[PDB]
């Protein structure tokens, strides 16, 4: 009967977010971040030696690729006969390097290409990339498994000896375009010898070929100085001992 | 700047054990403050309400005056003294003329007793429930801060500069995380315990306050205004007929009085005529 | 500190399986307490409200005194007994003088039935809703405590210090984490189940209490104070009108009596004249 | 305990795809229940409120009896039937005398129509908003349980023995958690959609309920009790003034009548003197 | 299930950068909707409330009829027309008969203006505050969905088969984590900004609504019913005293007039005696 | 997309140390705004309330007019001035004739003092609690945002090209996580400090506002309307009795005057008889 | 003033809990645990790969060392002039391996030791270590840095060819001692290499020497049929190419 019309009531005051839940979300996010970053740091620490070795391997690959590309660019510029396989470090003279049956010489193009490529490879080896990663050059010999074994071995050995003669025989056209230091460098960077058997090609005429396969230091080799030897200055011109007239 | 690095060197220099100890100590102090300022206070309030209900349930058969002085002497608190004074102002005492004086015969309630012995005035304000209902969030926040600070200490300690140092660094960081989680776990356990006790105390206090106000509400009856209005309407309806009857009775009395006056005049003038005739 | 290290070795010494077991057992105890003190109690309240509503609907077309007696006998549970006493105080009985006695011809409502059969007194306090609406949060927090304490155990065991025994440390960490998450998932499941049950029950309780108070409100009609005021205003107007008519009627009656007195005086005068003429 | 290991191997033996499908099916069934019991119900409520508001606005200029009958015929849904009955109890019909009859000339409001067509009665109880406002939390909890269950399945099957086993176990754990999070993300999206739909529906229900009660309020004018009190005060002042005026008028009329009586009796005394002289 | 496997394989193959773009687009759309539907509307509401308050304060010292006409004109071309109509119904105009015409001399408030210009119907319903208090949570849910999905994608792609693959796996994982963190940072920033903006605007709205309804309340005074009751009590006491004095005055007047009539009768009878002596 | 990468480069371009600095400075600015706009205002409000309570308790034993003047001069703040004006016009002053002028002998309370000096009017709106209760969540959210942003900067600038680049990037990531921990710790610390200060201030404000309104409530008594109605009922009954008694007294005294008139007429007629006898 | 003091109260619907920060916190709890598990699992796995590679390399080295040790022990048991160096995987001849000017054949002791070492190499390759790691054997020629370079190369290459013949000549005791399978295995193992000029200490007696070295599979090397060249069964006897009057 005598109620107060002016009695007021509090509004619909919705409460705030409970601070615990947002703080807990903050803490859980911080913990998730901590575990992520600790995993990243730990994995980067355990494998840092592996990472450094892989980086060095990639750098060696880049240097070798650059040197091979420079050498093959020089070959393309100078002589079309010289084709370079940078994938597996092979110098090929396919058409000019064919060997007929039971002979160890080559046509004129074989010698032209060989005596043309030797100075180019010497120049490549004399560069800083060569002075850091280039070892001596291996002459590749190939023989088939048919017939008498030792006849094929003797044929390949005579082919290698003929290649080395042609590189370092008197009156050769290369000898007229060479200096003493370059001749010494050829003597140091080249060894003649090596035989192999393979069945990766469809024709037996392919095995009758010669190739240049340069090989490089490993990452942990790093040009052991004690391995290098020395030769005296040339006192008399070299003479090939294979039977040229045959 | 260098300021941030300097302070980070300053903060992360403390031993990892000092952080859970600080969290535990501060959370325990806040829990003790809760127990003292809130839980014991709420228990005292509940027992006071129970005691007050017993006394009111004891004067339920006393005379309205005796009830009134008993209730006046019963309520000696500042909040409850004021609430009782306002409630007594809300009560309407009915007086009837007995033995030549005005004596209270009945006391009527015009407002419910909870309008004065309300929850805010008797529970919420004494218990500071506007603060203590947010204490568990504060406790959990303290624990989270301790955990974060321990995590900074642990992360500052973590530095595996060698592949052979990775396992030791990871194990030490997991140990520091263990310390920080100890702080957080204790804080959250205490917050849950505080929430449980605080909510239970509110429920009990509200139930017992309802019982108290129900006891007070039962002493007095409402509806006095409607009774007064019904009495006024009845009085007006009776007063109309009273006026009509009073007028009719007055007219009848005047008729009788004038008839008696006429009879007296007749007798007196007959006596006058007889006396004049005899004397003539 | 020796104290804190002792605390850690004491906490982490428990077998990891006891953590999810403790969480599940205590959360199940909380669920059982919820079922006993809230759910079954609310079911009983709902059934009682439905039965009372059915009882009230049966006296829709009865006499007001019979309705009042039936309702007084119907309400006997303590809180509804008090609610009914207060509500009956709110009701206004209109009396009329019939056959020489005062009889209740109509009972009028002055306040809604919900003002005394309130949601608070009849639902929220008996069900302890001030506590139980916070139970799901307590359960979720208990799961969180189990989560921290289980990961603390797992981080404690993770300390291989040897490449051979790294597998065992990882296995133990996975097992402890599995325990912690089993506890947390069970606690969250129980919390949402409690939320479902309590909110559905409280909605049904409010719905059926609304039906009960609507059934009570339909017995008695309101608006009696305005009718009393209208009666008073009409009484005042007719009182002024009756006063003027009573004054006029009194004047007319007075005039009639005075002319009758004049006629009587004339009769007396003519009789006196006749007597004097006879004497003379 | 062997019980804990047994329940763990039982729980984690379910296929990881059965967690997202269970969460999605349960959340979708809860969503369908929400749509049927709340969204469609609230849409029907809003349509009915708009139609009722249009009906009420069409009897603004009608006579009080005609519009009262129209409103009585309009309200037939049980909740609005009771609400209208109580509201019409609250309305105060004012009668006047025309052609010697008591007919209603104006109907006055004593309470706002929102007191009877309240938000609770007409919206909250029908929509079970006391329950359906907690549904988004339940959906979120179900999604969280699904994610935790998937994580537990992934963790139980982890094999850290060999590096290949470690990698396969990591893949399987991530796959199981990805399934579980598919379910959980569905649950959170449904929670967002339910929140939006619920809040929009409740806001529009309150808006059109306010419009409906506004249409009902515009028919009847409030403030009749103060007008009645003012009329009573004016009547009291007029009654005092009229009492003095009637007393003065009665005195004047009495003086006039006694003057007339004196003149009449003087004339009759002259006649008596003349008769006495004639007899002499 | 084949469908679940297809869904999983298509969800695993999503580009990691698309998830943050979706989060950003959806959160930006929600923010634009917030600005359009809440912030601009709240600014308009606040400006309108200030304009109304300035209009009301311009008629503080004006005549009551002019005040009523100004307020009716102010609120009639508005959505507050019905609220003003109800408020004016709650106003009690006091009339005094001046120069033979009934004129409004004072206007009395019988209810606060906040009961008609409520917060819900002026602020909450227009602004959809029921929904927009949940929008920060909606944005948080979008953020957690995007973040968890992106981190799952990142962990699925992270699998170092050999220690030489650790570097690339770490780099790609960091990129994916960066995308997930971008999404979450945007979503949580928008959540906090929405919270700040809409809380500040709702505080301003409540403040200016209070200033408006206080300007409305400052115009008119309350307590007219108690004044009317006091006038009625005084009038009743004065009427009893008046009745006693009118009765006494009527008695005195009647005595004086009867004495005058007796004197006139004595004079007339003395004249009769003189005439009788003359006749002799 | 190009857009996403451009956004990432633009956002990440900032220095890593500027994120903790930004978080700390923004949180400190929010704390200073809280101190200036909430804490200092609340302290001023509490001090003013205590001073007003002392002033009101000093004026208890003064005359009603002096109390009104003192209280009118006391409240000068705009909200306090409006509240006091509303409360004063809710107060009922009882006037009695002592002895030639209207003098206030008592002032009655027809409403609680808290109806006008309410928490909403005097604490909640001046303190902008509708905004400041959500500030701690904003602070914690800014901590989270700083964490995400700092990690975005760390992740985007990760450089895996070279092993020492990897080492520097990992160091930057660790520093960024430490920075994020520091910012989160500071944000949560300021949030819980704001919560503590805010809740303590609001509780003390409610306590002292209750004491102040209790001081006002003690100055005046309630129940004036029921007393007026009781006076009216008693006056009606006494008026019925007085009307009957006045009719009885009037008829008795009229009988007396008519008997006196008859006796005077008899005596004067006896004198006339003596004169007539003397004539003969 | 006309209202009723006994009115409805508690008209306050409880606000629902905000659920989304709860979801954020719990999903970051799951994500944090996932990141911790991935951290520990990834660290353990990467460390296990690293230690597995290290121990596999160590086991391969140990197998190589055991093969060299048992081969050297067998060499001592057979005849004492054999010099085996496990530090560089080389079997040399102490004094019997010397050569004079214009000489291309080992002395009687040299031929005897060369014939004796072959079955030891066959047994070494036969064993599990040989199957696991043993590559083909190359023959390296050494000569002083003085004299004509082509003369030295031809002489050393002739020495290598004579050694190969003595390995596979029908008149040699090996052919009448070994079987067809042993002959095929020798064909697979023994290869001719290059010519080296490691001249030191000014000792021509020990500079002009020939020794055989064995190579081994690497840890990452693959065994496949492409590299396994299979010689056809011997259908005719082999006569050497350098005749005695040379
Ligand atoms: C770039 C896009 C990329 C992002 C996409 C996703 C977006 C996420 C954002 C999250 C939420 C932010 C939204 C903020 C704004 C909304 C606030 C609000 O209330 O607005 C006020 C306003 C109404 O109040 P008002 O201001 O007074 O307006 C005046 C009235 O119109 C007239 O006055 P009245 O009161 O007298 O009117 C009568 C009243 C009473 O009538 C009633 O009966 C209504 C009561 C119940 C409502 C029933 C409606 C059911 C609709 C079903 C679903 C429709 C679309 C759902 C979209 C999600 C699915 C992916 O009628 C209404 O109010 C009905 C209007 C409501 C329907 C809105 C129109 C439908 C969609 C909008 C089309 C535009 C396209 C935008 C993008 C689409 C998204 C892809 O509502 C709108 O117009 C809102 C529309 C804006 C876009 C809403 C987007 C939907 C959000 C759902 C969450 C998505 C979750 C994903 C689901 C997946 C599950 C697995
Ligand atoms: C409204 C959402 C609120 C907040 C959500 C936060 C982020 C959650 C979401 C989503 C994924 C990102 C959206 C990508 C849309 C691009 C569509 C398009 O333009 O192309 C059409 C596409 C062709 O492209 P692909 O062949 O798939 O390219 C593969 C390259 N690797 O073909 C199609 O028809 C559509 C294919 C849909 C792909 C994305 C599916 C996402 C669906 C729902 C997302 C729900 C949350 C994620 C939970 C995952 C738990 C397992
Ligand atoms: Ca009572
Ligand atoms: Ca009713
Ligand atoms: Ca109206
Ligand atoms: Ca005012
Ligand atoms: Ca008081």
């Amino acid at each position: 009967m005598f109620g107060n019309a002016f009695g007021v009531k509090k509004r619909r005051s919705d409460e705030a977010e409970k601070p615990f839940w947002i703080s807990y979300a903050d803490l859980m996010t911080a913990m998730m971040v901590l575990f992520l970053v600790v995993m990243v740091a730990s994995l980067s620490s355990v494998t840092q030696r592996i990472q450094r070795a892989e980086q060095g391997e990639k750098a060696r690959g880049q240097d070798i690729s650059r040197l091979c590309e420079r050498l093959e660019l020089h070959a393309r510029n100078v002589n079309k006969n010289i084709v370079v396989d940078c994938h597996d470090n092979r110098i090929s003279f396919g058409e000019a390097g064919r060997f007929a049956h039971n002979q160890f010489f080559l046509n004129a193009e074989g010698q032209k290409a060989l005596q043309d490529v030797v100075p180019l490879v010497l120049e490549a080896s004399n560069s800083e990339e060569g002075k850091k990663w280039f070892k001596q050059i291996v002459i590749e010999g190939f023989t088939d498994t048919d017939g008498s074994y030792l006849y094929n071995l003797h044929l390949s050995l005579q082919r290698s000896e003929w290649v080395m003669c042609s590189l370092l025989d008197s009156r050769s056209p290369l000898q007229k375009n060479i200096s003493a230091e370059q001749q010494l460098q050829i003597r140091k960077l080249f060894l003649a010898g090596g035989v192999s058997f393979n069945n990766a090609k469809e024709s037996k005429e392919a095995s009758r070929r010669v190739e240049l396969r340069m090989q490089f230091f490993g990452l942990k080799d790093k040009r052991d100085k004690a391995d290098e030897v020395d030769f005296p200055p040339v006192v008399n011109k070299e003479v090939c001992q294979l039977v040229m007239p045959l | 700047m260098s300021w941030l690095n300097s302070i980070l060197v300053t903060l992360t220099s403390v031993e990892p054990y000092k952080v859970p100890v600080t969290v535990i100590v501060t959370v325990t102090f806040a829990f003790v403050c809760f127990i003292f300022f809130y839980l014991l206070r709420s228990i005292r309030i509940i027992y006071g309400l129970k005691k007050y209900t017993r006394s009111i349930n004891s004067i339920e058969k006393s005379a309205p005056e005796v009830q009134l002085e008993h209730l006046k002497s019963l309520f000696q608190r500042s909040e409850l003294k004021h609430a009782w004074n306002e409630f007594e102002e809300s009560l309407h005492s009915q007086y009837e003329l007995e033995n030549g004086e005005e004596k209270i015969v009945r006391i009527r309630a015009t407002a419910p007793s909870a309008s004065f012995f309300s929850e805010q005035q008797l529970v919420d304000i004494p218990l500071n429930t506007e603060f203590f209902k947010h204490l568990p969030g504060i406790l959990t926040g303290m624990g989270i801060i301790g955990t974060f600070y321990g995590l900074m200490i642990g992360l500052n300690h973590f530095d595996p500069s060698t592949p052979e140092q990775v396992s030791s660094s990871v194990n030490n960081l997991l140990r520091d995380v263990l310390y920080a989680f100890l702080g957080s776990a204790f804080a959250i356990f205490a917050s849950i315990l505080v929430t449980w006790l605080e909510k239970l105390s509110i429920a009990k206090s509200y139930k017992y306050l309802e019982k108290f106000t129900a006891a007070l509400d039962s002493l007095y009856d409402s509806g006095v205004g409607e009774e007064y209005l019904a009495s006024l309407v009845k009085s007006s309806n009776e007063s109309a007929t009273q006026a009509r009857h009073l007028k009719e009775s007055l007219v009848t009395d005047l008729r009788d009085m004038l008839l008696h006056l006429a009879e007296s005049q007749k007798i007196e003038n007959e006596r006058l005529a007889n006396t004049l005739s005899a004397t003539y």
